[PDB]
């Protein structure tokens, strides 16, 4: 899915990921490849990620509706 | 804490459930829920399903 | 027994196959304008515009078939810096789409609402607000101009369940609202703190303030009834300071607020007792979600049937409708209309089915 | 046009699904991928030369300035700590949550300092000699230089923190910055308005908050994108603008008006420049013209192996200190392409051929806006900062497999 700014997801349209200017968001780091082993070819290859995340990396709503809450708010 | 009760402010009087009642957290940590002193929590779409509730502090 | 006499001059058919719930006309066109009509059903909305002699010709045609999704409402409007009509679709996943057919290309998204958006209706006086009922047990005011949530009418009182559909009055100063909890309440727009939010909202900018917009949730209503309907209400028109309330007892009930005397707008909230004036009464009507939509003259009132019959009303003669009008068939009338539209001028008439096939009529006049 | 728009549209659809293909290719070509996305939208990446290593936590005490580039919402300047897996890496060990190798939980990306700033971020290029000072550009005339030691943490809800060092000698908005490693200070900024500035600094006057310009560089007829200094000779620069002329300036040749070195060595913009201090000789530059060339000091009228891989604007170019055939770039075409020079006018066979050119080594494609900045890591040996338009900050390490052998 969208890899940006999840703000710009459910923005009007005719604004969404419009690219008009920088959009404020919440902080957030990932890390998904720790070390490759470096190993040698196996045919058993052939025949678990534990990705790490920290942050908010999302978009909120707020509790009395379903109205994107924003990063400001 | 044995009983698994709060501290009432009439009779644990030097605990510290009742001095400060306009302040922040008294120092007694059995008080919290009386004083009705919680953290903020937020909402958005679970990662598992539907709708859950993401911690702003630890 | 009436004065009317319509006739169908043309018909078609849409390319999906799907049924078509809502269908309204341009009530917003004026003399000279031909007539153009608009339709939705499945993931596929289309418009159309009928010429004389029996002539229908297609304009446009839209499609939404990205993910699952679903209309069934077609309010109209226009926008009054532009000068060009709006149509309005919402349903399935909830997103209400004003489709500008100018320049055929959506202008606004709506999001917010627990379920599938069921009626939309708008503002007489300000054509820029939506009365939008959503279906997670509440109704919604939406303002188009600033698109935010004016008020979110439900909450300790108000909307146990999904609100079916909703009307407005004659001069847009009281809001009815039928719903599936057998109730009739009442939301008045009246209060000095509805204009409030309305001028709030008229010269607000979510731009300008960190903070969220300041619906009024309006918790309790002004007034609510449960007893003159028996089951759930999905139809409610407002008969001058009367109410034209239908629901699935194959009747459209005439009823007044209050007792006899006292005047609509000097009833007290407190008031737990209605009488029953009117009721227009048909047979084989017992379907749930359709709605009907009377002529702008009030002496017109039409009600599409399942069968595939259809009736039309006199409500300005002296006393209530009485005695028994007439009823419109045509020749290949065998789904089941869900909506009729009227023009400005009583003179065009067009039935949709359960297959979009619109069968537009003519008047004699 | 609305065709214009829809075009535009479908070019997002793509990009955004060659970044989620470029995504899964990040074991088999990286050592590390770590990619944070900070609040504020990043302009500008650094790497801190701090380092610490002590007994029972084997990561590496690692510091990166971030940046701030959001329209107005008490504008901050954001310094962070990060670790390093170091030699005992310990992708698993039976234990990875942190990890067996460096911090994988609690404070990975955790911000230090967080000194309020006063507009935007363009630049965050420090002091490499003495870490504490800090540089940044902002839209208008002055420069702010900041230090996160004297300056309090955990800000407060105000903006408009006064820097107690500002170096005001610009007019327009400037886009460049660029410290000397060989001497402490002289920090120059290479701006919108035709020309590039530089500042004294280095034993700057104590809460120095007016600073003049010590010299100002107008030589060149169009704007001007990057500057950056000589490594091995800290007595010559490089100008870089959208005239077609990757110019060398000496300093000190009592001339601010002609560059010490004046082939166009393009035939359009030109919007990188920077060298290697292992290879003094090498000198990358981008360009609008997508044919990124190296040049050499001793020989410059001559074409050495142009690397045709670009496709657009060249905004950052930097060759990796620590080897000594490496060089690298990037720009408005959202690549780092990393150069190399042994497989330069040499027999390659047809597969090579159809890889691209031998001299190119290299390409990073893990970006969805336009490439801000990239930097190597001083202290690891492959390790690469780089940062986008769309508030994400990259750390990540070549994969030295192929030198190997
Ligand atoms: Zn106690």
């Amino acid at each position: 899915s969208y890899a940006g700014n999840p703000q710009d997801i459910h923005r009007q349209p005719g604004f969404a990921f419009s690219r008009n200017g920088p959009v404020k968001r919440t902080p957030i780091t990932h890390i998904l490849v720790c070390r490759p082993k470096r190993t040698k070819a196996s045919m058993s290859e052939f025949l678990q990620q534990r990705t790490y995340s920290s942050g908010h990396n999302r978009l909120y709503f707020h509790s009395d509706t379903c109205l994107p809450l924003r990063p400001q708010e | 804490y044995l009983a698994v009760r709060e501290c009432d402010p009439d009779l644990c009087l030097t605990c510290g459930a009742a001095d400060h009642w306009d302040s922040k957290n008294v120092s007694c940590k059995n008080c919290s829920i009386q004083r009705g002193s919680k953290k903020h929590l937020l909402l958005a779409p679970s990662d598992v399903a539907g709708w859950g509730i993401f911690i702003k502090d630890p | 027994k009436c004065k009317y006499s319509f006739k169908c001059v043309n018909s078609l058919k849409e390319d999906h196959n799907q049924p078509l719930f809502g269908v309204q006309f341009n009530w917003h066109s004026k003399e000279g304008d031909p007539l153009v009509f608009a339709t939705v059903g499945s993931n596929r909305v289309t418009l159309y515009e009928c010429h004389s002699q029996g002539e229908i010709r297609l304009l446009q045609s839209y499609v939404d078939a990205d993910a699952d999704e679903n209309f069934y409402t077609c309010a109209w409007t226009y926008d009054s810096n532009t000068s060009h009509p709006l149509l309005a679709v919402a349903g399935s996943r909830g997103i209400i789409r004003i489709i500008n057919p100018i320049t055929m290309q959506c202008i606004k998204h709506y999001v917010g609402h627990g379920n599938a958006i069921n009626e939309l209706k708008f503002h007489p006086r300000d054509p820029n607000l939506l009365l939008s009922v959503s279906k997670d047990h509440a109704l919604r005011l939406w303002n188009i101009q600033t698109d935010t949530l004016v008020a979110i009418f439900g909450g300790v009182e108000g909307h146990r369940d999904e609100v079916l559909s909703a009307d407005y009055d004659l001069l847009g100063e009281k809001i009815m609202s039928c719903g599936m909890d057998h109730s009739l309440k009442l939301w008045r727009i009246n209060s000095k703190r509805m204009m409030n939010a309305i001028k709030e909202s008229y010269d607000y900018n979510p731009n300008k303030t960190n903070r969220p917009f300041i619906s009024q949730k309006i918790h309790f209503p002004d007034f609510s009834t449960r007893d003159i309907h028996r089951n759930y209400v999905d139809c409610v028109r407002w008969l001058g300071d009367l109410i034209l309330s239908k629901s699935c007892e194959n009747a459209i009930v005439c009823w007044k607020p209050g007792k006899m005397e006292d005047d609509i707008d000097k009833i007290k909230p407190s008031e737990s007792n209605v009488t029953i004036l009117g009721r227009f009464d048909y047979s084989q009507c017992d379907i749930w979600y359709m709605r009907f939509s009377m002529d702008f003259w009030q002496k017109m009132l039409a009600l599409g049937n399942q069968v595939g019959k259809l009736y039309v009303w006199d409500l300005e003669v002296e006393d209530p409708h009485k005695a028994k009008c007439t009823t419109l068939t045509h020749h290949k009338c065998g789904a089941a209309i869900r909506q009729t539209s009227f023009s400005r001028d009583s003179s065009i008439l067009i039935a949709v089915c359960d297959d979009a096939s619109i069968w537009r009529w003519d008047r004699l006049r | 046009d609305k065709e214009a728009a829809f075009d535009d549209a479908v070019e997002e659809r793509v990009i955004n699904e060659e970044y989620k293909i470029w995504k899964k290719n990040t074991p088999f070509l990286y050592d590390l991928v770590m990619t944070h996305a900070l609040e504020w939208p990043s302009l500008t990446a650094q790497w801190l030369p701090d380092v610490t290593r002590p007994e029972g936590k084997d990561f590496s005490i690692h510091r990166l300035v971030l940046g701030t580039h959001t329209s107005d919402e008490q504008n901050h300047l954001v310094i962070a700590s990060v670790q390093l897996p170091n030699d005992d890496a310990q992708f698993d060990a039976s234990h990875y949550d942190e990890f067996g190798g460096f911090g994988s939980v609690s404070g990975k990306i955790e911000i230090e300092i967080k000194i309020n700033h006063e507009g935007e971020v363009n630049r965050a290029r420090y002091m490499p000699q003495n870490p504490c000072i800090i540089a940044t550009k902002t839209p208008s005339s002055d420069v702010l230089v900041f230090d996160y030691t004297k300056h309090p943490s955990k800000p407060d809800p105000s903006g408009e923190c006064n820097p107690d060092l500002r170096l005001r000698g610009h007019q327009k908005e400037g886009y460049g910055l660029s410290w000397n490693p060989n001497l402490s200070g002289h920090l120059l900024s290479a701006s919108d308005d035709h020309t590039i500035c530089l500042w004294d600094i280095s034993a700057v006057p104590k809460e120095g908050k007016v600073v003049d310009a010590k010299t100002i560089f107008t030589g060149h007829t169009a704007v001007v994108e990057d500057v950056s200094w000589h490594l091995l000779h800290e007595s010559l620069f490089g100008s870089v603008a959208d005239d077609q002329k990757l110019m060398i300036w000496d300093t000190r040749s009592n001339n601010t008006s002609k560059p010490s070195h004046s082939v166009d060595a393009h035939t359009a913009e030109v919007n990188c420049l920077s060298f290697n201090p292992y290879s003094e000789f090498i000198l990358a530059t981008g360009s609008a013209d997508k044919t990124v060339a190296l040049w050499d000091l001793r020989n410059l009228k001559l074409k050495l192996h142009s690397f045709e891989s670009h496709k657009d604007e060249i905004f950052q170019v930097q060759w990796s200190p620590h080897n000594e055939t490496i060089l690298a770039s990037s720009g408005t075409d959202r690549r780092l392409n990393v150069w190399d020079l042994s497989k330069i006018g040499e027999e390659q066979s047809p597969e090579d051929a159809e890889d691209g050119p031998p001299e190119l080594l290299f390409i990073h494609g893990g970006h969805t806006a336009k490439i801000s900045d990239f930097s190597w890591n001083p202290n690891e040996p492959w390790v690469i900062c780089s940062v986008s338009e769309d508030n994400i900050m990259q750390v990540w390490q070549m994969a030295e497999n192929i030198y190997n052998d």
